[PDB]
């Protein structure tokens, strides 16, 4: 089979920015190289055919071009409405193989996250599980570290993280850190931390609580 | 204008048989050769079945041959999909698409220009199991304040999805719903919900939670304390 490689899976860019996704094929594919864009929870949408034919609703500033074994799609003023994941595939050789994809970020200012902890509910006391739960939300950019402390102590044990994808209004990224215990080892502690380590602050966001 | 919508996705046993189906609109149905595509769950879309005019010939890529079978009834406007002996490799997003053009002449013809939405095939030994639905409540002196968070905590349920929606939708911003995680073959995820901590406790809000797969319907009240 073809291998179509796309060099980077993550592409970051500011609105009005122009942004160039790379693909390469393995083999001299000559102009069968098509075009694709996805969003998040979306369909999958046909953007350039063969190496440089736009589908009729594409914008202009949308261009393919490349022949043989490299191509390039070329988006002129990034909009939001372009943040989606770009694909490249060859329809010429059997069987038709797509690229691993390069998924497109916006660029936007520094927001500090909001960070809330929350301990475990009676409801779930009453089933012999303990979980802890952290959210950060609303910062940017992207890179965050999360510290959990119980009672002054690290831990890593029954830590879960959970991402959201880049925010739609305001361009942010959201995480969840959940501290899941045994109730019985939830007892035998009092204290329990979130810490925050981000790019706005020097000095961790801590949010903690005890029984 | 032109429409194509799968159907038949669903959990299935390693070993299984599952028979999709996409009925189209808004072109002659006809005139293309048709194909399936999937999705896969690290987002890797991979060929499955081509079929030309007059069921004459099909393709299936070694991954899929001799197991899949692909057929279309041309008066229904209907393709399908027969999958057999199923692992958890088929595990994936199926789509219906057509070509740009019915006309090899026609380059749109190397091109699949419409998708359907895709239907969800899971190929799993594990269990439908409801979630259990847990309140997020501050605690216990922090009441500071323009704003405040409450959350949901989703746990323990298979399979995907859940849909997680806050006073029945009447409250849609400063909502984030996260990405579940596994644990133990069963999913886990979180909700938040931003709101002035004037409307609450005055004021109610309060979690709605599907999970079509096994029929439950889970509302959460947060309440102080
Ligand atoms: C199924 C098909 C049509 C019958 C003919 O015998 C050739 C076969 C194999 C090759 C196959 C065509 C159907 C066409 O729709 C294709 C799927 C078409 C492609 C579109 C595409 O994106 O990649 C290939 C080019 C050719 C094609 O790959």
């Amino acid at each position: 089979d073809v291998q179509m490689t796309q060099s980077t899976s993550s592409l970051s860019a500011s609105l009005g920015d122009r942004v160039t996704i790379s693909c390469r094929a393995s083999q001299d594919i000559k102009n069968y190289l098509n075009w694709y864009q996805q969003k998040p929870g979306g369909t999958v949408k046909l953007l350039i055919y063969y190496s440089s034919t736009l589908l009729s609703g594409v914008p202009s500033r949308f261009s393919g071009r490349g022949s043989g074994t490299d191509f390039s799609l070329t988006i002129t003023n990034l909009e939001r409405e372009d943040i989606a994941t770009y694909f490249c595939q060859q329809s010429i050789t059997l069987p038709p193989t797509f690229g691993g994809g390069t998924k497109l970020e916006i660029k936007r200012a520094d927001a500090a996250p909001t960070v809330s902890i929350f301990p475990p509910s009676s409801e779930q006391l009453t089933s012999g599980g303990a979980s802890v739960v952290c959210f950060l939300n609303n910062f940017y950019p992207k890179d965050i570290n999360v510290k959990w402390k119980i009672d002054g102590s690290e831990r890593q044990n029954g830590v879960l993280n959970s991402w959201t994808d880049q925010d739609s209004k305001d361009s942010t990224y959201s995480m969840s850190s959940t501290l899941t215990l045994t109730k019985d080892e939830y007892e035998r502690h009092n204290s329990y931390t979130c810490e925050a380590t981000h790019k706005t602050s020097t000095s961790p966001i801590v949010k903690s609580f005890n029984r | 204008e032109v429409q194509l919508v799968e159907s038949g996705g669903g959990l299935v046993k390693p070993g299984g048989s599952l028979k999709l189906s996409c009925a189209v609109s808004g072109f002659t149905f006809s005139d293309y050769a048709m194909s399936w595509i999937r999705q896969t769950p690290e987002n890797r879309l991979e060929w499955v079945a081509s079929i030309n005019i007059g069921a004459t010939y099909a393709y299936y890529p070694d991954s899929v041959k001799g197991r899949f079978t692909i057929s279309r009834d041309n008066a229904k406007n209907t393709l399908f999909l027969q999958m057999s002996s199923l692992g958890s490799e088929d595990t994936a997003m199926y789509y219906c698409a057509r070509p740009g053009s019915p006309y090899e002449y026609d380059k749109a013809y190397y091109s699949m220009a419409y998708w359907g939405p895709g239907t969800s095939v899971t190929v799993s030994s594990a269990k439908t199991t409801p979630p259990s639905v847990y309140p997020l409540a501050p605690g216990s002196a922090a009441q500071t304040n323009s704003m405040v968070t409450l959350g949901c905590l989703v746990k323990g349920y298979f399979p995907e999805p859940v849909t997680v929606t806050w006073n029945s939708g009447s409250l849609s911003s400063g909502v984030h719903t996260f990405p579940a995680v596994l644990q133990s073959d069963l999913y886990t995820l979180s909700s938040s919900v931003t709101v002035p901590s004037s409307p609450r406790p005055s004021e109610t809000v309060t979690c709605n939670v599907a999970h079509p797969a096994s029929s439950t319907k889970v509302d959460k009240k947060i309440v102080p304390r």
